[PDB]
RNA sequence: GCCGUAGACGGUGAGAGCCCGGUACGUGAAAACCCGACGUCUGUCUUGAUGGUGUUCCCGAGUAGCAGCGGGCCCGUGGAAUCUGCUGUGAAUCUGCCGGGACCACCCGGUAAGCCUGAAUACUUCCCAGUGACCGAUAGCGGAUUAGUACCGUGAGGGAAUGGUGAAAAGUACCCCGGGAGGGGAGUGAAAGAGUACCUGAAACCGUGCGCUUACAAUCCGUCAGAGCCCUCGACGUGUCGUGGGGUGAUGGCGUGCCUUUUGAAGAAUGAGCCUGCGAGUCAGGGACAUGUCGCGAGGUUAACCCGGGUGGGGUAGCCGCAGCGAAAGCGAGUCUGAAUAGGGCGUAUCCACACAAGAGUGUGUGGUGUAGUGGUGUGUUCUGGACCCGAAGCGGAGUG
RNA sequence: AAGUCCAAGAGUGCGGCAGUGAGACGGCGGGGGAUAAGCUCCGUGCGUCGAGAGGGAAACAGCCCAGAUCGCCGGCUAAG
RNA sequence: GGCAGCCAACGUGUUGGCUGGGUAGGGGAGCGUCCUGCAUCCGGUGAAGCCGCCGAGUGAUCGAGUGGUGGAGGGUGUGGG
């Protein structure tokens, strides 16, 4: 059971966190977590690409002329695909590619991402972001850059606080989400997983329950 | 996605149209006639590969009859001495021995003679 | 689309425990008089689909 | 630490898609269906046998009827109780959902298969008579419901 | 250096958070309309409710029911229930009548032949704001350009082609040749190898110059040897060799195009004038079988749907596995046939050891070891769909002549 | 009973995916035909072509020699 | 003398023995094109495209080798389509 100290906007440490190991000491499984990812590209993903087949290109109900004597090529419709301005054989189609994979898969890899991050010592504890009631990026940014030097951090922020997520909202490499919505692809691409206490407890309870 | 043909179309084209230069007529300007021509120029290089070694060959033992006979023996008479002799050499250096070096090649026939058995039809 | 399960295949053949696929025997039904007691008692019961016949059975059976 | 360019598929996970039609190298000119024909062009459907009666019409239908009235029971045997109670106490069907051995919301009737050694309280909607002997000798009620 | 509740996106002379329109975040309605709220106003109950006791009347008529002929139901007339159209026949008001898959009895449910009713559901001509592992001018709508235009048809109807100078026209003043067109100087411009025939500028095709070769010669037009001439890279003397490289080739050997389709084609069988673009195994479904790989594992897994600006979290209804045999009642490690402990069929994952029998092929018993499925996803086939692409003569419906 | 046995890349069982189901000539045994056909129908642990290049038969799918992984301006042979 | 397939021997990848014509067809491994997640690098001191030279690989092909023309976007690794 790994320990984390929490920090706060003021520079003193306010108390420490236990991180349990069934969440946060998993070995990593190289293969699942690319299936997961993958997956939730696939759903981010929108199809909406679309060509018009033979049928639905306007026109092109007729046969331009006769089977017989012309001596030209038989044709039997001006849209024909072979045609130019004619219909698409194997086209594009509007198509879903969300896939369906099992939630132990999913929160076995989001185990295996965080319990990486928190062997590596990616992990901080926050109690608040900056000082209450007005968001300051100033503040958020100077907090932030005393606590990891890298380059792309998650920060995992609770619903109700506004103050934290405008004040690191406009950070370049800065991705702020809820602890409900933690999910595989941000935790490996972030460099380190900044935690809000609450969000942290609120996590680990709701995972260990 | 759509893809456009071009580049990887091109490629092909170029190359064979370049290995195609100096053919006569379409077969160095349009690059179907130069395939066909270019499968057809493979094959016979191929082919003239194996055969070569067998002319070079035949024209080594034209060159070896000439020059034997110019010393009173033939081609066989002289390759059947010459293996009685144990003398190892081939073909493409006996001939340059006789182009090149008129007197070393008589000896050779000389030898060739010696070791050749007395009387050539007897049955032994 | 869900794919359709042959009626006729259903209705002739079934499966044992194993995976076994049965079937019934054939000239049994009428025209028995002629038919000595020996050979009606070896066409009855139930055998099994000849080797040849398990694929197409199994696709009719499946869908 | 692991980044998003260190995922990597399982070793022999995904295979690559036969194209086909795509030059003489591969597949070529014809896509694996030989010269013509019919299945050179469409299909052939898997009750058809060349004009013959089909092995599906030639055969007598199966003898019988379904009776839609039947009471099908699911089934435990005395060996996986004996497994599954070691401390034996007594056995309904909900601790027999529970532990994993029968459907949920179905009718049980219980088998004498394997060997009970422990005393056991079991109620069922039916028993066999097997079942119901292996039960008793170990000093045990095969309470019906 | 600075801002950041603003590092979305575009423009500006080439990659701009700090130059511009903007962006985050706030503000704004005279009038019209749309929502709500409180009222006038309208209606209704207040000549009013209750818990009880015993009998007559009423409870939707050309209706229900029945028969004939049809329609529709999983149900193609079948034993044909329920619903319903036309033609006949035609009842009772509650111990009545209708349904419980012919029908009858009993029990159960309901109360037809009167009428209204929101939400959950379906769609986008049109308006606003956005997004894209969508197209980028033979693509994408037929239509980026005069587009349902030009053109074709008597008519219904069919139906195109055509984008890019430059950062800015600064679009070449003036002179010369020329009737003009076009050009040469001179100027603009970073560039005129950007001159309104204009970004880049490929191939087919058509010229001009230079090098080698060709007018005694039977050539699928090449290939392998190869004299001579020419051009280069090195070493050395005045031109001669080399681990050389290129261009042409006098002369000698060998040599019957490509593709389809065929027993067999160079074939005097089929297709192709040439180049450049375009043009054929794709997608959907918890579909079926097989085979990889990943999660869990005697278990696996959710569908609809609910809550999240997301790919996340819930959701046990179902499905597959877990016992089989039998037409079925049923019985169950057995079961069916059968009068049979008498044989056979199917089944008890599979192996090992030990006994008992038999050498009609091995069987039967005791012990152990113990049983593997399911859900995602890649691949190959397959099913339903136009289903790898192209092609008839012809058949229907509605219209135009 | 042996042989081959770092191979025939042999047999057998099951499964995934096929194509084929128009053959030709030559040698032997036959039918039909006129003991004609480059005819037609069969048999053949017979062959080759098909799906096979190289050498010979002047040229010449089916005849004879011989089964082409590539290079060599080395040698020995087969039919001829 | 070079390469490849199957198998054996010994070892932490070499040696050896056999084998390597091929249509329909089956199987395995790859080149090139575009669009993308992530990570890196080049580019008005000149990207792409196009035309050459000099070369390279067993093949599809390659040139983060170089000239010309051109004027604004590309390359590479590892995954997804």
């Amino acid at each position: 059971t790994l320990k984390v100290d929490v920090k706060t906007p003021a520079g003193k440490t306010d108390g420490s966190v236990e991180l349990p190991a069934e969440l946060f000491d998993v070995e990593p499984n190289i293969a699942l977590m690319h299936q997961v990812v993958t997956a939730q590209l696939a759903a981010k993903r929108q199809g909406t690409h679309s060509t018009k087949t033979r049928g639905e290109v306007s026109g092109g109900g007729k046969k331009p002329y006769r089977q017989k004597g012309t001596g030209r090529a038989r044709q039997g419709s001006t849209r024909a695909p072979q045609f130019t301005g004619g219909g698409t054989v194997h086209g594009p189609k509007p198509r879903d590619y969300s896939q369906r994979t099992p939630k132990k898969m999913i929160a076995a890899a989001l185990r295996g991402a965080l319990s990486d991050r928190a062997r590596n010592d990616r992990i901080h504890a926050v109690t608040e972001l900056v000082e209450g009631q007005t968001p300051s990026t100033k503040s958020a940014k100077t907090f932030l850059g005393t606590l990891t030097e890298n380059k792309k951090v998650l920060v995992v922020i609770g619903r109700t606080d506004e103050v934290g997520a405008k004040s690191v909202r406009n950070l370049p490499g800065v991705h702020v989400i809820s602890p409900d919505q933690l999910n595989t692809y941000d935790v490996l691409n972030a460099d380190d997983v900044v935690f809000s206490v609450e969000a942290l407890n609120a996590y680990i309870s709701a995972n260990s329950k | 996605a759509r893809v456009k043909r071009a580049l990887n179309a091109q490629k092909k084209r170029r190359t064979v149209l370049k290995a195609s230069k100096g053919y006569r007529g379409q077969r160095s300007r349009l690059y179907r006639k130069a395939k066909e021509q270019q499968l057809h120029s493979l094959t016979y290089a191929y082919r003239d590969r194996r055969a070569r070694k067998g002319e070079f060959r035949k024209l080594w033992i034209s060159r070896i009859n000439a020059a034997a006979r110019a010393n009173d023996i033939t081609y066989n008479r002289l390759i059947q001495g010459l293996k009685a002799a144990g003398v190892e050499v081939d073909r493409k250096n006996l001939a340059e021995l006789a182009v090149s070096d008129p007197a070393a090649f008589t000896a050779l026939v000389d030898v060739a003679r010696a070791a050749l058995p007395e009387d050539v039809n007897a049955p032994s | 689309p869900k794919a359709k399960t042959h009626s006729g295949a259903s209705k002739r053949f079934r499966r044992t425990g194993t995976g076994k696929i049965v079937r019934q025997k054939a000239n049994r039904r009428h025209l028995l008089e002629h038919k000595p007691t020996k050979r009606t008692r070896r066409l009855d019961g139930r055998t099994t689909v000849s080797a040849a016949d398990n694929s197409r059975i199994n696709k009719l059976l499946n869908g | 630490v692991i980044k998003l360019h260190d995922l990597k598929p399982a070793p022999g996970e995904k295979k690559a898609k036969t194209r086909v039609g795509r030059g003489e190298g591969s597949k070529g000119k014809t896509a694996g269906r030989g010269t013509k024909g019919t299945k050179a062009r469409k299909n052939v459907p898997v009750m058809f046998e060349g004009g013959q009666m089909p092995i599906h019409m030639r055969l007598p239908k199966l003898k019988g009827f379904k009776n839609r009235f039947r009471t099908e029971y699911q089934v435990v045997n005395v060996g996986d109780i004996n497994k599954a109670f070691p401390q034996g106490g007594t056995v309904g069907v909900d601790e027999l959902v529970a532990k994993g051995l029968v459907r949920k919301n179905s009718l049980v009737k219980v088998l004498g298969d394997g060997k009970l050694t422990v005393k056991v309280d079991v109620t069922a909607n039916k028993f066999s008579g097997s079942a119901r002997e292996a039960i008793t000798a170990a000093g045990g009620s095969a309470t019906e419901l």
